[PDB]
Order: C-alpha cells, then sequence, then structure tokens
RNA sequence: CGUAAAGCGCACGCAGGCGGUUUGUUAAGUCAGAUGUGAAAUCCCCGGGCUCAACCUGGGAACUGCAUCUGAUACUGGCAAGCUUGAGUCUCGUAGAGGGGGGUAGAAUUCCAGGUGUAGCGGUGAAAUGCGUAGAGAUCUGGAGGAAUACCGGUGGCGAAGGCGGCCCCCUGGACGAAGACUGACGCUCAGGUGCGAAAGCGUGGGGAGCAAACAGGAUUAGAUACCCUGGUAGUCCACGCCGUAAACGAUGUCGACUUGGAGGUUGUGCCCUUGAGGCGUGGCUUCCGGAGCUAACGCGUUAAGUCGACCGCCUGGGGAGUA
C-alpha cells in the first residue's frame, strides 16, 4: 500500500485546490506512483498473479480515468500526461 | 447498472401491487412525473406526489378496487434495446381499448386514445391493462 | 372497552405477516395485540351475528384446544347453541351426506340406551356398546341438535381449525373466527383477534358470543 | 439454457450494444402535413359485359417504400453548462489458510550405528509371498533425510476462479465499517484479444521419508491381465519453462432495481445502567427452513429458478460425434 504521507505529498502536489483527493489528476497520479511502486515489487516478486490482478485493475482504472479527462479537457491531460512521463 | 429508469418504476409499480403495498417510493424524473399523471388520469394510480428539491422523490399512492390489485397487467415495450416508433394509424389498443398504451408523442406524454383524437404518432411507453 | 385487549400474544416467532397490521410490538419484541383494532371487527361481526340469528339459523362454534374444550361444551350452551368440542373429525361438512349414516348411528345408539336391548347380554356386549356411544357422543357431540348444512360457523382458534375453514371456504358458509398471531387471517370472512390458549378470554368471548344472540329478532 | 439440448473454468478489457438527473437548440432518429414518385398487368372494394361462372374491363384503394419543404422538445442521439444519488479517491481502523520470498519449530514414518533380549514378526475372511537362526519384531540412545502441519478446526474465514491450514519476518493484493471531504456519469456488459487456471502429464536441473500408476511374487476364483497382501519405478516435493483440460458444479454468466418472514454463524460500528461473553438499532459476507410467485415436477424462494432492464455465451431429436 502507499504510504499516508506519499499520498498527501501527491495529494498536494496535484491538487491546485487545497484538499481535492478525488480529482482525475490526483487519482492518476497516485494510481501511477502505485503502479512504479508494484513494478519494484514484481521484479523482485514474479509469479505473484494474486497481486498482479490488482495491479491490473490499477492500470484499467488509471487508463479509464485517463480516457474521461482526454474526453472533458485535452489540455489537462496533455499536462498530466507531460509531468507524469508516461503514454508515448 | 441501471439503463432504463422507466422499466425500473413500472417494475416497482407492479411489484408494489403483487406485494400489496399501498405506496410506492422512488427516484423520480420529469418523465416519471408525465407518465404518474397519465396512470393518475385513467385512474390506475390513485395519487402521485413529489417530494424534495435536492433529491425529487416521487410517491404513487396505488389502489384497490378490490382485493385484487387494479392493473392487472404492467409493461414496457419501447426498450433500450429496442425502441418502438409507431404511427398514428400504428399504435395499438390494449385490452381492445379496455387497457391504455401510454405513448410519448410529439406535443407530450398521453393516452394512445388522446394521441389518435390528437392525430400525433410517437413511441409506446408502456401498455397498461 | 376493558374486557378486551387484556389477551396479549403469545408464540413471539413464526407470526404472520397477514397478521402485522394487528400487532403493538411493545413490552420488548412480545407481539402486543391492538386493541383498536380488536375492538371494531368484534363488533361487526357480532352485527352480523345477531344478522344470522334473526335468521334463526345454525351457528356452530367449535373449539379443541386443550384446557378450554371443557369450557366450550358446556358454557355457550343456553338454550339452543351447537358445538364441536373434541376429535374434530375431517371432512364433516363435505362428506355430511355420509356423515349423516354415523349420526344415525348415534341417534339409534342413543334410543333406548338405558334400557331393553342393551342392557341384555349384560356386560360383554355392553362394554364395547359403552364406548362406542362414548367415542361416537365425543366425535361427534352437538352434531344431532345442529342437523346439517350451517348457516354461520365459528372458530375459536384459525390456526388449530384450519381445516374447518377449509371446508367453511368450500362450502360458502361465513366464518367468524378469532385468530392469533401464528394464525392465517386470509381465509376467514369475520376475523377477529385475541389469545387462544387463554382461559379467561376463551370465557369472556364465549360470554359475548352467547350474549344477544340467544333471542335473534323474535 | 439447475436436473430434458443448452451459462465459455474464471477474470481484465478494444471495437460494438446500452446508459443516472437538471437547464438552453438546428433537429439526426422519431412525429405531423404537403409535393414528386413508387410503369401497366396481378391480390382488394363498388359496377358493366360475355345466357351464368372462370375470363375481360371502368374508377377508386393499395404498392406498407424513397427523396424534397415547415415546426417544438415528449423521448432517443450531438454540443454547452450543471448536480450527486451511480462509480471512484483520501483520513482512521477491523477481521482473514488472499499471494510471493526466506527462516525456524514439534509429533510421526523410514534409514544407519549401538545397548538389552529371544524364536518369532508382518499380513489376512483364512492364509501365503516377505523379514528373522549371520540376533528379526519389541525397548532405549545418538545421528541423517524428505514430506505434510494432530488439537485449535467450525452447517468457520479469504480469493475472480483454480485454490489457500504449524510458527515468525519481509514485500504486497483485495474486502468491510462510524464519520467527514473531494471529482462529477468518469458507468454496465464485452464478440475478437490478453491473463489466471486442480490433478494427471511433458522438458532441464535437483531431491526422494512415506505413498504409489507400471512391474514382480503370493492369494482369491472355474478363470483373475482385478478387488486383498508383500514389495516396488515414474510420479507425488523444489527451481524455471510448457500443457490449458475436470462432475473446472451452485450442473444456476455479469451488473442494477423491487418484493412477505423466521432461526443461527462470522465480521465492523451507535445508544443504554462505564458496574457482564446483558438489552435496543444500523452495514457487509454467509448456513438452514419457509410465504406469495414461478416451475413439467423435484424444488427455487430477498445471496431466486419471483418481477423487470442492459450486454455476452450457448441449444434446435437420439446414435454416428465433440468423431473425421
Amino acid at each position: 500500500s502507499l504510504s499516508t504521507e506519499a499520498t498527501a505529498k501527491i495529494v498536494s502536489e496535484f491538487g491546485r485546490d487545497a484538499n481535492d483527493t478525488g480529482s482525475t489528476e490526483v487519482q492518476v497520479a497516485l494510481l501511477t506512483a502505485q503502479i512504479n511502486h508494484l513494478q519494484g515489487h514484481f521484479a523482485e516478486h514474479k509469479k505473484d498473479h494474486h497481486s498482479r490482478r490488482g495491479l491490473l485493475r490499477m492500470v484499467s482504472q488509471r487508463r479509464k480515468l485517463l480516457d474521461y479527462l482526454k474526453r472533458k479537457d485535452v489540455a489537462r491531460y496533455t499536462q498530466l500526461i507531460e509531468r507524469l512521463g508516461l503514454r508515448r | 447498472s441501471m439503463q432504463d429508469p422507466i422499466a425500473d418504476m413500472l417494475t416497482r409499480i407492479r411489484n408494489g401491487q403483487a406485494a400489496n403495498k399501498a405506496a410506492v417510493t422512488m427516484p423520480s424524473s420529469k418523465l416519471k412525473v408525465a407518465i404518474a399523471n397519465v396512470l393518475k388520469e385513467e385512474g390506475f394510480i390513485e395519487d402521485f406526489k413529489v417530494e424534495g428539491d435536492t433529491k425529487p422523490e416521487l410517491e404513487l399512492t396505488l389502489k384497490y378496487f378490490q382485493g385484487k390489485a387494479v392493473v392487472e397487467s404492467i409493461q414496457r415495450v419501447s426498450r433500450p434495446g429496442l425502441r418502438i416508433y409507431k404511427r398514428k394509424d400504428e399504435l395499438p389498443k390494449v385490452m381492445a381499448g379496455l387497457g391504455i398504451a401510454v405513448v410519448s408523442t410529439s406535443k407530450g406524454v398521453m393516452t394512445d386514445r388522446a394521441a389518435r383524437q390528437a392525430g400525433l404518432g410517437g413511441e409506446i411507453i408502456c401498455y397498461v391493462a | 372497552m376493558l374486557k378486551a385487549g387484556v389477551h396479549f400474544g403469545h408464540q413471539t416467532r413464526y407470526w404472520n405477516p397477514k397478521m402485522k397490521p394487528f400487532i403493538f410490538g411493545a413490552r420488548n419484541k412480545v407481539h402486543i395485540i391492538n386493541l383498536e383494532k380488536t375492538v371494531p371487527m368484534f363488533n361487526e361481526a357480532l352485527a352480523e351475528l345477531n344478522k344470522i340469528a334473526s335468521r334463526k339459523g345454525k351457528i356452530l362454534f367449535v373449539g379443541t384446544k386443550r384446557a378450554a374444550s371443557e369450557a366450550v361444551k358446556d358454557a355457550a350452551l343456553s338454550c339452543d347453541q351447537f358445538f364441536v368440542n373434541h376429535r374434530w373429525l375431517g371432512g364433516m361438512l363435505t362428506n355430511w351426506k355420509t356423515v349423516r349414516q354415523s349420526i344415525k348411528r348415534l341417534k339409534d345408539l342413543e334410543t333406548q340406551s338405558q334400557d331393553g336391548t342393551f342392557d341384555k347380554l349384560t356386560k360383554k356386549e355392553a362394554l364395547m356398546r359403552t364406548r362406542e356411544l362414548e367415542k361416537l357422543e365425543n366425535s361427534l357431540g352437538g352434531i344431532k341438535d345442529m342437523g346439517g348444512l350451517p348457516d354461520a360457523l365459528f372458530v375459536i382458534d384459525a390456526d388449530h381449525e384450519h381445516i374447518a375453514i377449509k371446508e367453511a371456504n368450500n362450502l360458502g358458509i361465513p366464518v367468524f373466527a378469532i385468530v392469533d398471531t401464528n394464525s392465517d387471517p386470509d381465509g376467514v370472512d369475520f376475523v377477529i383477534p385475541g389469545n387462544d390458549d387463554a382461559i379467561r378470554a376463551v370465557t369472556l368471548y364465549l360470554g359475548a358470543v352467547a350474549a344477544t344472540v340467544r333471542e335473534g329478532r323474535s
């Protein structure tokens, strides 16, 4: 699980208004940080299929959130992917 | 998920008249209020009421002429998977006129007989009998 | 009134949702019978029993519960009432044509029961004779004075006499019945609530149904 | 489409299908009217002519269709602005054999060495093969190795399914709850596609204590290529790859809503008399009985096989055959 201090840091970084933990950029950034940490986990632990199912659930949730943000506001989507570093 | 709130409305009405509920409480909409107006005008229900401004809640007070219910049958005709649009000479009669067919026409939602008097067609919301 | 509503409900589990319009629910989950719903159906029931007694029809009240049937069999018989008290034989109203053979047997065994044919062959015929007389009297009772096809039918407990209300529904006879929480009120033409097991409740209800039915109209 | 044929073994998802609620609009669908057309002949409805009828023929109707012109949003579809009630995120906690890696512990089986001790042990319905007269079995001591974790243990718990049971640590997935905040339809299902997927089996390298296909011996039997016994190899165990099937079942696909009840289990929480594993509510997950209803019946029955809605998969008599 992502730590409370780490989630607070990402919420404060990606929220242009205070207490914006539910916004699409904050959710996508939280999911991206957990995905990078789990890639570091699964490199040491292959064959963890039960945790990889939760990883794929988080990947699908992040992709659907990014699709919604791309449909809603393309400038916010481009700014988020250019400060996160994904979808080349 | 929920795709047909109108079918959920008629489903709740049918389950209430089967379970002898006096009133059915559910979320509402403009189409739900229109169908409740048609049912109240034709006498299949007693009353309908909207409560609340944040979450509009519809209450229908079901009526019973006997121990049995008033509505003998209620079915959804136009579905999200299949919408039925019929013209003024093609919209049907339920029970050879003893029932009604709630139809959404170009000027409003009303009885099939009222739509035939108005000379308009549309999609049949439901069959009431 | 102060006479009704004192009787409280028992058997707090396995009640009926059809009964649930008649329970208070107070006294920590004990199903108390509501007085204001008990009384008006009771008043209308006695109005319609006054209507039946105006026709001079048969009332046919039945009670077969333990420690109450001995009160039922004697207390509610003023002059012309008709009772069933114990060992309620199934299907009496539906095949009363062939129960008429048994009641003619009861009439013939009651005729010359204290003299003559049953006194000859003093003991060996007579012990089987007395056992047959007492079992047939226990089985029928007031049916011999009833004479078949009653106008109304009164029931002291719908759950215990669910068979009786079923064949009364089959024959179209109106049913006046006191029910409990566990009993079904759907098949009863005139449902009144109360406690079936209570000796006080059964005695006061029997006195109430014996009241103003003795005379009918005239 | 539980049992007659039929729900993919399970899940994630592209296209596609459908989509909560409020306010503005050309109207694309849709609706209404009109026009152009939809050849004539042939079905249809009123008439005539053949002596009647078939047959011919006058007019109308019909050709349910396709284009063009005019209208508001009643609904669906697009655009614009919203809302939270669907979905999700954060704070604080709770239970759990959920998964991956490592370490360790205790019974017990087997083997080796040794001490005591003698003529049987083992096995079966009976025996016999087998072990033991080179000392078995039995008892005790020390050592070695592998596998599974007695009790707790449960009509318990977790996981999408397969499945997961000693203890401890590390990494990690999911679920649930009081309360508050946030985003604002971001949702449901998903043919192809991808991933997971018991046991048996296959490849390479290890390990191998019990168990044990194959194999051998002895029984049984008329025969016994078996059931039984005595052994016993692959395998069962570990690492990395395949295989992708099961009576993979709840023979019941997933999501959402509504619909009488009772008895328990498990797991959170609010109040009461802080005095108790005592009382009253609200959630989740579950076990059994049962009302209406449904069903051919058995039965299912708020976790439906009841009442509907969205989407996908499958069936069209048995055998041949899930075969070529």
